[PDB]
């Protein structure tokens, strides 16, 4: 792919309802 | 040493009116000091998203590539008005086009300057030189014919064809709206 | 064309959030003009409207006209006082709206208008970080506001906080489970956000627009490059390497199938066709 661009990178309190860790309760 | 035409210019304000309110970004294409013989607009708003920008430049090199122009420059327009630094976005793209050829190098529409007739040059261009993008000299020649790309914006924003003039998103819309927007291309011809 | 076709224009135009501000504003001018007594109070909103469209315009003589009039009719209104903080705002006058919209939540604090028009003068100001984390606080009292969370996946997207913006715009589709536009957005986000993990997410959610709208070609050749771009991973599976290429190939048949439509509607050269030269390279 030639145009395989990235845009991620810098991340920049948290938004409301949001949690980042990635938990496995079920 | 980045050179457009007149119709890049007219093109540029024309998008630039199109979404006043939005920012805007797009390509110009020019054949293999380079003058961008073209130009393509694509998109408005949000502009961070890869996938529309991944698709957009394979269809730019497509058509480019096909009728034997190459992708050479881009342009963008930020939406706030005292805003006239790249962003991440502009600096990525423009890294990327600019690793084909380095004569490629990006263009911003300064919004701050942007007025019916564009007395002044809104265009600023910045080189990548050092691994940095910087911008050219202000006090450059930017277009062709400045009286010209001066009469030539001022009737067609005043004659609504900014209204007519359809980029790459409403394409994306719509594949009967011609993303070559070849109509402002006959009124830059009949206007001239 | 009479002003009943018209105001209905407008009435659509207001309907669906356009900011096409010289039209809208032109024609809200003409039936305030022409046929402000042709019908009763339903101009009243217009007016609204048109001061907007004028502080998106630019043309300000007529949005005086409009403030004085909706004030001498509604004295003591939150809703002409947050106009009347926009009219501050459409000179960048951020202190005296600031201000107006503070004596507003002193006066309503459950009022919502204020929190959005005053982090708007914040963005406007260019602070992102404290207009992100303004948005935030209000949605720790507000949280369903589908308005206030789509903005601040927008300026998480501005901001490249693409796992943010995925939060907020699964949430979204929480919301709006029905709407094609979030699920499309949502798998771009997916996709710049990340690789495979977030390809397999962009093209399932891809795959969720286009069955929600078929028509949704911009989210159909979406699929496709996402589709591609795990054929062209090494990380994918054979077996997920095979599905990715089945699925690349499918929506590279309905994108030709799309572009001789596109084709056989209009009548011009035959730019659809390089347009499929380019999927088949």
């Amino acid at each position: 792919f030639k145009w395989a661009i990235e845009l991620s990178g810098p991340g920049g309190l948290y938004p409301v309802g949001y949690l980042d860790k990635q938990v496995p309760d079920t | 040493g980045v050179k457009l035409t007149t119709q890049a210019y007219c093109k540029m304000v024309l998008h630039g009116a199109k979404y006043p309110h939005c920012a805007v970004n797009g390509l110009l294409v020019a054949e293999k000091h380079t003058l961008f013989v073209d130009c393509i607009p694509l998109f408005h708003g949000t502009l961070a998203l890869a996938p529309m920008l991944e698709v957009a430049l394979t269809l730019i090199d497509s058509w480019c590539k096909d009728h034997s122009y190459v992708i050479a420059g881009y342009y963008q327009a930020n939406e706030r008005v005292k805003d006239a630094s790249p962003n991440q976005v502009a600096e990525k793209v423009a890294s990327r086009i600019a690793e084909g050829f380095s004569d490629t190098a990006l263009i911003m529409v300064d919004n701050t300057k942007f007025t019916m007739d564009c007395v002044a040059p809104t265009i600023h261009v910045y080189e990548h030189h050092e691994n940095r993008w910087r911008c050219r000299d202000p006090h450059h020649d930017y277009c062709e014919d400045w009286p010209e790309a001066q009469r030539i914006s001022a009737s067609l924003l005043d004659s609504r064809s900014y209204e007519t003039l359809v980029d790459f998103d409403n394409h994306l819309d719509d594949i009967r709206n011609d993303w070559t927007n070849p109509e402002i291309n006959k009124a830059v011809l009949h206007l001239c | 064309v009479t002003w009943e076709e018209m105001r209905d224009k407008m009435r659509k135009w207001r309907e669906e959030n356009s900011r096409n501000s010289e039209q809208i504003v032109e024609v809200g001018e003409e039936l305030i003009n022409e046929y402000a007594s042709k019908l009763g109070d339903d101009i009243w909103i217009i007016y609204e409207q048109v001061m907007i469209a004028a502080l998106d315009y630019g043309r300000d003589d007529l949005a005086l006209f409009c403030l004085q009039e909706l004030r001498r009719q509604f004295p003591g209104s939150h809703r002409v006082k947050r106009l009347t903080g926009m009219r501050f705002e459409a000179m960048e006058r951020y202190d005296d709206a600031i201000q107006l919209y503070d004596r507003i939540l002193q006066e309503d604090p459950t009022n919502t208008a204020a929190r959005k028009r005053k982090i708007a003068i914040r963005k406007a100001q260019g602070k992102n970080v404290e207009a992100i984390r303004e948005l935030n606080e209000y949605l720790e009292q507000f949280v369903g506001d589908q308005e206030a969370w789509h903005e601040l996946a927008e300026l998480y997207i501005n901001e490249h906080d693409y796992a943010k913006a995925a939060f907020c715009l699964e949430e979204l589709m929480m919301t709006n489970p029905h709407n094609h536009l979030y699920c499309q957005q949502y798998a771009e986000v997916k996709y710049t956000q990340g690789g495979l993990e977030n390809l397999e997410l962009s093209r399932k959610y891809f795959a969720q627009a286009l069955k929600l709208n078929n028509r949704n070609m911009r989210a159909l050749f979406g699929l496709y490059m996402s589709a591609s771009h795990i054929a062209s991973n090494p990380k994918a599976s054979a077996k997920t390497k095979k599905d990715n290429m089945k699925y690349a190939s499918w929506a590279a048949s309905q994108i030709n199938r799309a572009y001789q439509f596109a084709g056989r509607s209009k009548k011009e050269t035959k730019y659809s066709l390089k347009a499929v030269e380019d999927m088949l390279e």
